[PDB]
């Protein structure tokens, strides 16, 4: 049946109804209306229902007055979308796209559903914008408006990633968060496409907490997921896995991190890196990269829960020291020392100072000194960190061919500490050897 | 084949009404209409290393008798075969990289993708001389030695309805990998194993 | 209500048989972008098309047996049937209900579920056939060169007429008058 | 955007455009017949960017240059 | 072909003149060659390599096979510019020879040695 | 079932011929 398969492909892909009762039945798909009622409905009383809603919506909201002139128009009310040609077809797709981006956040709202509902009786987006209609009603996939969606949905309309909802459209029931969240582990496509369409609205500023809180849970569920798969215990088996993963991850990681002006996705980003660097077994060049660009990315909304995550990635690297930038901007951070006891009452933050220390003392600037001073004295740091740390420093000063001053007198009160960092100071001095006195006087004459 | 050819030869090059035959450190170029000898192409370097010819030559489409020849030295100079001459030359960025493993026309007009021995694929302008992309595509031990265009007009940005797909090889791997070219050059992914 | 559609030439280069298909496709609308497919059956004769009188239903029969009855615009298939042996042409009657169907003898005519309602004897070895739409006649040339006229509606031969000379090479129907013009091949 | 090397030769070549059959189309009107170099060469950019548009990557943050960065994916 | 009962047996067998070999052959391709002593098979032979008849080799392949059952078993008859040639005279299941006799490819069987 | 590939089909797409860059 080869012609039958060919048939098949042509009259699911076609759009428009042809005869009687396809017509009817187009037309008989609705959101609000029982079928019985939605059959004989003209698109005046259609019109003057959805306006009143439309005038509801934007009396709410500001930015709705486009849409007033171009979507809910009372030429609007005429215009056959299937008699436009593609690029007429590719405009309207456009200008749908960006009225869902902007109602997403209200569709809990029956102002916002009758507007919705203008849309599917008009411009039958549940067949031509099925991507776009499905995605902004995903973050309520808990709700009887997601159950109607899914009802009026046609079955071969939806996209391959989102073919899950199938038991879920021939029992009308609403799908739940394992059902999304495992499908979105097991396909790529799905993560890929709920992170697409919330970091387009997020460019468009048309955020809102509900989707970001959505996105950055789905995220965080599915990348631990994703790394309960990966792991494999052959080495170029998760060496590949974990090459996969970024290449899966890192453009959706990679912008969410750097958005500057949504600090929720910011957050919900830095959410996800913190899983990916505390479970998964990365690597050090890797995790660097995570730092660089957080260090690159945070503002001062975000900066203590960037500073826990910058925990968690220094926590969970095998190299000792850090690289650069990374100090520098924690160098810009305004009161390190006091959110670093706030967080080390939770989170033990002791190897990042150890390598905020050490590329500290690798700087031939004299303008650290007081955050070294510190961190030093913080009690942050183990006394093996401590010790090497101090001897690098006199190490550092014996290297430098003023900055001697300010030297000696960092280690003049170093020396002259009183707890136990103090006991560890003296006890590294008298491990190197060598004598507190000869600097002293030294500094002193 | 001229009197006084001593070399083997490389790689064989149609455009035009002329063909092209870039030997080791010299191009004899036939004239395809009559299948006849024209002239000779003999690039010129100081040291006794700079003047190979290694990666080849290329046409641009749209530029009418010009061949652009890679050197041993990072140098791409492009040469008129019509009156035999040297009429531009672009240096490779950041000198370090030494030799031109390759270079491939991209889909867009006048646009070159060179591929050093350093490791950098870098796309110039070579009208404007001016880097479009610049990418460490390669290890300093595994130089990147093929690339090839998607010239269908999609496959990139994480959801296949975008163009500019590059891909690549080097010789001493058996492993290509796919480069998305639409925000900065990304990579996409890399087909291990392709061959032994 | 509606309007003829048209092309015209806006340059004085450009001529409108240089137009391309996917030009077409790109410029016209998507209702009727969507009429542009290909069927691609291979492997069962050359195929032969025949649209009944509205343009709902067509057929098309290859030449080893494929006879197919579709909607194509809706894309369901009313009808697909192997019938063995050749097909000489496959014809619409006055709905898309019946078809008749013109094999290595005789022609068979057919239900919309491809059931064989009859075949008629009488008219054996058809090359060529013509369904008058007003008249309910059903107009045979045999490769003998015998034209029979068949009532559908009543189901008794008309006129059997016997074209004196030669094997006909073609046939057509005069749409205003309902004369045949068959073509011989002198 | 100007371009570093010019050709002298491409001003000095002339090419018939009504004489071959493939480059019959990239006429403007039915009278261009012998055509410069440099504009020969104008149309056959026209003609390539008729053929094939140009692609929107033809017209740093740390992670990105991560990924862009093929030393990463070593085995 | 290999669960075809039918083309499974012997029709006819002679000795050889010398009386140590049997050669055997029925409806099928082969023709072996026995031993009668050592009862073991000396040499098979192939009649025909020729595929215009029917059964000469044992796995046919797909390319021939339509939706409409095999390639070579389409009547064709009506696709003949001559009358005589368009005219089936054959009856209804005559297995052994009627003058009708539609013979299109044709068994292969070796009917005596 | 969705997602899997169909047969394969040469797509036809015009180049452009280099033999009138001379």
């Amino acid at each position: 049946s080869s012609l039958a398969q060919q048939l098949a492909q042509i009259a699911a892909n076609s759009r428009s109804s042809f005869n009687v009762k396809a017509l009817k039945a187009s037309h008989s798909k609705s959101l609000i209306w029982e079928p019985r009622v939605a059959v004989s409905q003209t698109f005046a009383e259609i019109y003057s229902q959805c306006y009143e809603g439309f005038k509801e919506l934007c009396h709410l909201d500001s930015r709705f007055v486009p849409f007033d002139a171009t979507l809910f128009s009372a030429q609007s009310q005429e215009v056959d979308r299937t008699q436009m040609t593609a690029e007429e077809n590719a405009a309207l797709d456009k200008r749908v796209d960006s009225f869902l981006h902007l109602v997403g956040s209200r569709l809990r709202l029956m102002p916002a559903i009758k507007a919705v509902e203008w849309l599917i009786r008009r411009f039958r987006i549940h067949e031509f914008n099925t991507g776009t209609l499905l995605a902004t009603f995903l973050p309520y996939h808990t709700i009887p408006a997601f159950v109607t969606l899914l009802s009026i949905l046609p079955v071969q309309r939806i996209p391959i990633e989102y073919r899950f909802l199938d038991p879920y459209i021939k029992s009308l029931t609403p799908p739940p968060r394992a059902a999304i969240v495992q499908q979105a582990t097991n396909r790529p496509d799905l993560l890929s496409a709920i992170s697409r369409y919330t970091l387009d609205s997020c460019r468009a500023k048309q955020e809102y907490p509900g989707l970001i809180s959505f996105w950055g849970g789905i995220m965080a569920e599915a990348v631990n997921g994703m790394i309960d798969k990966m792991r494999s215990g052959r080495r170029a088996i998760q060496l590949e896995n974990d090459h996969l993963l970024l290449q899966q991850i890192g453009p959706v990681l990679s912008e969410a991190m750097v958005m500057k002006d949504v600090p929720g996705i910011q957050i919900a980003s830095y959410m996800v890196v913190a899983i990916l660097a505390a479970k998964g077994s990365l690597n050090d060049n890797i995790l660097t990269a995570f730092m660089e660009q957080l260090v690159h990315g945070w503002t001062v909304d975000t900066l203590r829960p960037g500073l826990v995550c910058l925990t968690m990635l220094a926590q969970h690297r095998s190299a000792k020291q850090l690289s650069g930038r990374v100090a520098k901007a924690v160098i810009k951070v305004p009161d390190l020392v006091s959110s670093l006891r706030d967080i080390s009452k939770e989170h033990q933050v002791d190897k990042l100072a150890n390598g905020l220390v050490l590329a500290f003392v690798d700087r031939g600037d004299i303008r650290t000194l007081p955050v070294i001073n510190s961190l030093l004295l913080s009690e942050l740091l183990q006394e093996k960190q401590a010790k090497v740390a101090y001897k690098a420093l006199l190490l550092a000063a014996h290297k430098i061919d003023n900055i001697r001053k300010q030297v000696g007198s960092a280690l003049v009160r170093l020396s002259q500490a009183e707890g136990d960092v103090g006991d560890a100071i003296r006890t590294a001095i008298q491990e190197v050897d060598f004598n507190i006195e000869e600097l002293e006087l030294k500094l002193g004459a | 084949l001229p009197s006084d050819l001593d070399q083997p030869i490389k790689q064989i090059l149609i455009f035009g009404g002329w063909i092209v035959a870039c030997a080791l450190t010299r191009i004899e170029v036939w004239k395809a209409a009559t299948l006849e000898h024209y002239t000779t192409i003999f690039p010129a370097a100081s040291k006794k290393g700079d003047n190979e010819l290694t990666g080849g030559a290329i046409n641009m489409p749209t530029f009418l008798n010009k061949i652009f020849v890679g050197r041993k030295d990072g140098w791409v100079e492009i040469w008129n075969v019509s009156t035999g001459k040297l009429i531009y030359t672009l240096l490779p960025p950041s000198p370090d990289c030494g030799a031109v493993t390759c270079l491939q026309p991209t889909p867009a007009l006048s646009l070159l993708a060179i591929a050093y021995s350093g490791g950098p694929l870098v796309i110039q302008n070579v009208l404007t001389d001016k880097t479009v992309l610049l990418l460490e595509a390669g290890t300093d031990d595994a130089p990147v030695t093929s690339i090839s265009f998607r010239t269908d007009g999609l496959g990139a940005g994480q959801d296949g309805r975008k163009d500019g797909v590059m891909a690549t090889a080097t010789s001493v791997s058996g492993d290509v990998t796919f480069w998305d070219l639409n925000k900065g050059g990304r990579i996409m992914g890399v087909l291990r194993s392709a061959h032994n | 209500e509606n309007q003829t559609g048209f092309l015209e030439p806006e340059g004085e280069l450009e001529r409108t048989y240089k137009v391309r298909q996917d030009e077409i496709v790109k410029e016209v609308a998507v209702e009727v972008a969507q009429k542009k497919f290909e069927l691609k059956l291979t492997e069962l004769g050359p195929y032969t098309c025949e649209y009944s009188r509205n343009g709902r239903d067509l057929i098309l029969a290859g030449r080893k047996g494929h006879v197919a009855t579709m909607d194509w615009r809706e894309g369901k298939l009313g009808c697909e049937l192997q019938l063995g042996e050749t097909v000489r042409d496959a014809r619409f009657l006055h709905n898309n209900q019946f078809f008749a169907v013109a094999q290595k003898k005789y022609v068979y005519i057919y239900d919309h579920n491809g059931v064989e309602i009859h075949c008629l004897r009488k008219h054996v070895e058809v090359s060529h056939m013509e369904f008058l739409p007003y008249h309910f006649l059903l107009a045979t040339l045999s490769i003998s060169g015998q034209l029979k006229y068949q009532d559908t509606s009543t189901g008794q031969i008309v006129a059997e007429i016997a074209t004196k000379h030669g094997t006909p090479v073609s046939l057509t129907q005069n749409p205003y008058n309902a004369i045949l013009h068959i073509g011989q091949q002198n | 955007d100007a371009p570093a090397w010019e050709d002298s030769d491409d001003e000095r070549l002339t090419i018939s455009l009504a004489g071959a059959t493939r480059l019959r189309k990239l006429r403007i009107s039915e009278s261009e017949d012998l055509v410069s170099g440099i504009e020969y060469a104008r149309r056959l950019r026209q003609q390539y960017l008729r053929l094939y548009p140009q692609p929107d990557w033809a017209k740093p943050l740390p992670l990105d240059s991560f990924l862009r960065d093929a030393n990463s994916f070593k085995v | 072909a290999a669960n075809v009962a039918g083309t499974k047996n012997f029709n006819t067998i002679r000795y050889s003149m010398d009386g140590t070999c049997l050669l055997a052959g029925g409806n099928s391709k082969y023709i072996c060659l026995y031993s009668t002593t050592t009862m073991v098979l000396l040499k098979k032979f192939t009649v025909s390599v020729n595929l215009s008849l029917s059964g000469t080799q044992e796995f046919l392949n797909s390319k021939l096979m339509t939706e409409a059952g095999p390639v070579g078993l389409l009547d064709d008859q009506g696709e003949a510019s001559d009358l005589e040639d368009r005219i089936d005279r054959s009856l209804p299941g005559s297995k052994r020879g009627d003058p009708g006799a539609r013979k299109k490819f044709p068994e292969v069987r070796v009917s005596g040695v | 079932p969705v997602g899997m590939p169909a047969k394969w089909d040469v797509k036809e797409a015009r180049k452009y011929n280099i033999e009138a860059d001379g």
